[PDB]
């Protein structure tokens, strides 16, 4: 299970 | 010619070292008033909060130092970072104000909320605030105010907590001073207060995330309880045994509730799909919520378990969980009183230290 490494804080 | 300078913003004087430049209002923490920058030598954005005349109050300078401190001693991926300290002021017979420079998040979690998030994404920012404070738990001190906006996130999905005003050592020894919504039982009754009071507050925070709005909105401060007992139900009276008496009375006096189940109170539509193996699941999402949630300080589930949860572990690593406390100086002992000026003093010898 891969941490996620990305967030959209657009 | 000189090192300092100054700007207005608005009603607000910021004076600083000429490294940093093109302030920007952005926030403000238990004390202080913080703008975003660019600090021309490093070349990236920071934060300077800036504290004024701290040592005006007792209060005031009692917070000061601690977050003084603690912003020094502590050291995690998941605590926001120290990177300077100064005052423009040259004396202790000058002295008047403080600045704090802070690492520059993106967002804070006002901002998530309202997104939908994957379970994957969901727990990951959970098991990140958790290290957060089991660091800080680890030396014994406890953030008491956690919530979304003391909480910040960027756009590689890393998370830190943030404002240590409030932070210090278990309780007992002011109420309002906890964010109304985020007040856990212990502190809205007035009984004082362990380490998992920022459990309750994490799970009011991840109530919200997938609530999409606040867990016990609460109108005021004696209307917040009404919003707990109607969600969770009345506590056991083995609970009310251990109220004041005073508050104890109002209390039994509350119209009764059953309250409603997490599975209704969480139900099904507001989670995204399952996971694709195993653990990210709804139901253990409800599971944790339904242990951190908890009316009873002695029943709530600790960080360390939080931290042991099926929901939460499948991230566990133990370097990010388990890593050394701070160490903080025996000096601070978050409670004592001193004076007009021995505070003045010892902000001023710590600021000093620290430049």
């Amino acid at each position: 299970p891969k941490r996620p490494t990305t967030l959209n804080l657009f | 010619d000189n090192n300092f300078y100054s700007v207005e913003i608005g009603d607000s004087t910021f004076t600083v070292l000429k490294r940093y430049q093109n302030l920007k209002p952005i926030g403000s923490g238990a004390q202080g008033i913080v703008c975003a920058a660019y600090d021309a030598i490093l070349e990236r954005n920071v934060a300077i909060k800036k504290l004024s005349r701290p040592f005006q109050n007792q209060t005031h300078a009692k917070r000061a130092y601690r977050e003084l401190v603690l912003m020094k001693c502590v050291n995690h991926k998941n605590i926001i970072g120290l990177l300077n300290v100064f005052t423009p002021q040259k004396s202790l017979e000058e002295f008047q104000d403080v600045y704090i420079v802070m690492e520059l998040m993106d967002a804070n979690l006002s901002q998530v909320i309202q997104m939908e998030l994957d379970h994957e994404r969901m727990s990951y920012l959970l098991y990140q605030m958790l290290c957060g404070i089991k660091h800080l738990h680890s030396a014994g001190i406890i953030h008491r105010d956690l919530k979304p906006s003391n909480i910040v996130v960027k756009s590689d999905a890393t998370l830190k907590i943030l404002d240590f005003g409030l932070a210090r050592t278990a309780g007992t020894s002011t109420p309002y001073v906890v964010t109304r919504y985020y007040r856990a039982p212990e502190v809205i009754l007035g009984m004082g207060y362990k380490e998992n009071v920022d459990i309750w507050s994490v799970g009011c925070i991840m109530g919200e995330m997938i609530k999409g709005g606040v867990l016990f909105p609460g109108t005021d401060h004696i209307d917040q309880w009404n919003k707990v007992i109607e969600q969770l139900g009345t506590p056991s009276p083995e609970f009310m045994k251990k109220l004041q008496p005073t508050v104890r009375t109002y209390v039994e006096n509350r119209p009764k509730y059953a309250g409603y189940s997490f599975e209704k109170l969480f139900p099904d539509v507001l989670f995204p799909a399952d996971s694709e193996h195993n653990k990210l699941k709804a139901s253990q999402a409800r599971d944790l919520l339904s242990k951190m949630l908890v009316i009873d300080a002695s029943k709530r589930i600790s960080v360390d378990e939080a931290l042991q949860h099926p929901y939460i572990n499948v991230w566990y690593d133990p370097s990010e969980a388990e890593a050394p406390p701070p160490k903080i100086p025996d000096k601070q002992l978050d409670e004592r009183e001193h004076t007009i000026e021995e505070w003045k003093e010892l902000i001023y010898k710590e600021v000093m230290d620290l430049e």
